[PDB]
Order: structure tokens, then C-alpha cells, then sequence
């Protein structure tokens, strides 16, 4: 998920 | 591991420095919807990097970090808006160039309902004369608490420490012991209402999905799918 | 105009009874069968709650319209926190009634019910970990009644009253903790811990609200007229 | 309304 990458 | 080792002023300055910026935006139904969702998507990116600065948030595993943000992203988004719109009574300051009315909320189906709840919260913050140091504490509390049940000993320790931080601010402000208890209670009761607006906002967001009005960014659809 | 002990005894005396269901553990449960039981139980508990609400110190002082609003907004919340309280010493189980003890697995007899079950189970587990007291329980239940609808509201001066008793229940909660021998810090933290639960309870209510609304539209089991009324307040 | 009635009792 993109949320992972931002984190 | 590291968050518990701060003073409250060290805790406050840690939160104040991590504050996300105020973004700008670029009315029909789909037009205002495009604006708000585009704004929310850009604010979401800042929130994530803000979350990684909340003392003790990094100490959690990547999965738990994801869960908490999935659960509270609309809450954190809303309490921020309510905070901005604090000194614009009867209005909502989504952006410095996007100040909206309760009447303008009628440009979208069922939007006006959530508007009044947001306006009521902003009015309440104004009545309580909420401080910026108190605001960043509540916003952090929501992040740590809203998803902590749907799973821990560490998160509560951090949560308990923010409570200590909140009390330090009030005791510093010259409030009596009783006034501190009551104000602490008054603040944390707002979060119950903010949760309610989030859930109402979540489904309204979902109704514009399926029944397509404006396309939504992939990041926004991801956060929206975490809530069924 | 009450002490906290007078406040607590007022709440403890006003406590609604524990009702039973017509459930007969001789036959298993379907979807509509378990639905009939829970909604029939919820309807009968609703009646008791209303008469309990009229005994919460200061509630009568409100107008009939505000009394209606608060109960309309918090009925499922007050309902749920009662369950969570009953199921406290039945880990992994939900005590809807003394004859109706349910499992997480039994929650899968109904579409989307299991999700709300885990949340209720998690809250019951949390109350157990915190070792919630009965005096603390009746306070929180009164807080939900006075707070959950106080925001969705000229002349008035009644909100100012609602916050007054609210602040008084806060004082009452602190007296209990201070009486228990907790340090000043432990009182603040425990007070905070308790009121943060109410955020989660609100979440379960909203999820629960939309759920049995689907049932009303899916038409699985008939719902009592009183229950449909409380449900229509939430659109 | 039923609630309207039940509270008046
Ligand atoms: O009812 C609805 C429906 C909908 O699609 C969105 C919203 C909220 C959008 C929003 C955007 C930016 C913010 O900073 C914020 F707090 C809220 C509310
Ligand atoms: O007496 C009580 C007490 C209580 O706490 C809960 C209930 C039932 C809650 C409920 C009913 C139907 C649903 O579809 C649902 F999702 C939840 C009943």
C-alpha cells in the first residue's frame, strides 16, 4: 500500500 | 523507549515543531467535492509525516502505525479544520483561500449535516478558549487512541504521558485542581463527538464513491477502504 | 446540590434490571432467530433505560425535547456499555442476558455482526484490565447520556446546565479514585483512560447503528415500533 | 412518537 511508502 | 523520557514542555515543543502546514486549494456539487477531496489528499501526505514525529509513534511496528492512521485519519483531519475555523465563527476554514458557509454546504447532498457538527465543535473550542498546546495534545491522543482497541501497554503509557502533559499546561495556566479535572474531562469528551463526525463523514465519503460524483485519489480510496 | 456519595447512591439506586430472553438453548441459532432475540431484548431494555434516564440527577431539569434528543443519540451507546459491563467477568463472551451468553463464533451467524462483536469483546477486555468499578460504571453511563447529544443542538442556557452536571460527575469520578487511594497523577490518568473508552463506544454505536439499519432494509426480522423510532433518529 | 409518549408518563 502507498501508506507504507509514505511511512 | 524514548517518548516517555520527555518533560511536558519537551513534549509540547516536540508536538508544536511537528505541526503540519496550512495548505491552499486550487460552486457546483462536483466542483466543491473535487476541491475538498484534493485538499484532503494533500493534507493526508503531511499528516503521515507528522505522525512519524509524534513522540513514541515510531516505536510502534509498521503494521500498528498503519492501523492507527487508517482509523483516525478523518478524525485528525477534522480536528485540524475545526481548529483552523476557530476564529471564523459560522464558517469553516478548509484553506486560507477556501472559507465556507453552512449555506454553501447545501451544494452537496448530506454535506450540510456534517457542516453543522463541525461548526458546533469549532464553536465549542471557541467557548472553551482552546490553546494551541492543548490542541496538539488532543490531536496526538486521537492518533494513539482511536485504533488502540481494534487490535498496547506502550501506547497507553504514551497516552498517559500526554494526559500528564495536558494537566501540566492547565496547572501552569493557574487553574485549581478541580478546574484541571473538569477541563481535562471537557476536552476528552469532545473526542467522542469528533469520532461521531468521522464516522458520519466516512459513510458520506463512501456514498460519493460507487455513486460517482468526483474521482478520488488512490491514497484517499485506500484510507476509505480501511473503514469497510 | 449533591455530594459525590449522594450522587453515586442516586445512580446505583437507579440501575436498570438485568433482563432475560425467551431463548431456549435446546435448538441452535439461525440468522433471523438470533436477530429476533437480540432486538426483542434491546426493545425491552430500552423501556427500562428511559425510566432510568429520568433518575439521572439533573436529567428531569431538562425540557422534554432535549430529553428526547439525548436518548435518541445515546441509546445504543448506553445499551452497549451495559453489555460490556455485564460481560466483564465472562472473557471472550458477551452476556446479553443471564440465559443468553454468546461467543465470537456465534456472532458469525449474522452478516457483519462478528466485527461489532470483537469491538464489544475488546471493550469488555479493557474494562477487565482497568478493573472498572460499579460506581465508575454508573458515572460513565450517565456521562454518555448527557454528553453524546449535547453538541448536536437560541435562548437555551440549558447546555450550560448540562455541562454543570457533567462537570459534577467528573468531580464524582475523581472522588471515587481519590477515595481508592490513588495519587493525584493516577487519578488524572485513570480519568483520561475512562473517557477515552467513550470514544470507542461511540464508534461501536455508529457501526451498530448502520448495521441493524441494513437489517431493516434487508428485512430479516421485524423490529418493534419503539426500536424503529430510535433508529430513525439516526437517519 | 413513542419516546415522546414514554418520557411523559
Ligand atoms: O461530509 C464530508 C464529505 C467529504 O467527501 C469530505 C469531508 C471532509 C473533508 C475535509 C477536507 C480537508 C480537511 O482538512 C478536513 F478536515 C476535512 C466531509
Ligand atoms: O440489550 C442489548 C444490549 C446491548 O448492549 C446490545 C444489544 C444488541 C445490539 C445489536 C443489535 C442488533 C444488531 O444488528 C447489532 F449489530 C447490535 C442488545
Amino acid at each position: 500500500k502507498i501508506l507504507h511508502r509514505l511511512l | 523507549s524514548l517518548a516517555l523520557s520527555l518533560t511536558a514542555d519537551q513534549m509540547v515543543s516536540a508536538l508544536l515543531d511537528a505541526e503540519p502546514p496550512i495548505l491552499y486549494s486550487e460552486f457546483s456539487e462536483a466542483s466543491m467535492m473535487g476541491l475538498l477531496t484534493n485538499l484532503a489528499d494533500r493534507e493526508l501526505v503531511h499528516m503521515i509525516n507528522w505522525a512519524k514525529r509524534v513522540p513514541g509513534f515510531v516505536d510502534l511496528t509498521l503494521h500498528d502505525q498503519v492501523h492507527l492512521l487508517e482509523c483516525a485519519w478523518l478524525e485528525i483531519l477534522m480536528i485540524g479544520l475545526v481548529w483552523r475555523s476557530m476564529e471564523h465563527p459560522g464558517k469553516l476554514l478548509f484553506a486560507p483561500n477556501l472559507l465556507l458557509d453552512r449555506n454553501q454546504g447545501k451544494c452537496v447532498e448530506g454535506m450540510v449535516e456534517i457542516f453543522d457538527m463541525l461548526l458546533a465543535t469549532s464553536s465549542r473550542f471557541r467557548m472553551m478558549n482552546l490553546q494551541g498546546e492543548e490542541f496538539v495534545c488532543l490531536k496526538s491522543i486521537i492518533l494513539l487512541n482511536s485504533g488502540v482497541y481494534t487490535f498496547k501497554d506502550h501506547i497507553h503509557r504514551v497516552l498517559d504521558k500526554i494526559t500528564d502533559t495536558l494537566i501540566h499546561l492547565m496547572a501552569k495556566a493557574g487553574l485549581t485542581l478541580q478546574q484541571q479535572h473538569q477541563r481535562l474531562a471537557q476536552l476528552l469528551l469532545i473526542l467522542s463527538h469528533i469520532r461521531h463526525m468521522s464516522n458520519k463523514g466516512m459513510e458520506h465519503l463512501y456514498s460519493m464513491k460507487c455513486k460517482n460524483v468526483v474521482p478520488l485519489s488512490d491514497l484517499l480510496l485506500e484510507m476509505l477502504d480501511a473503514h469497510r
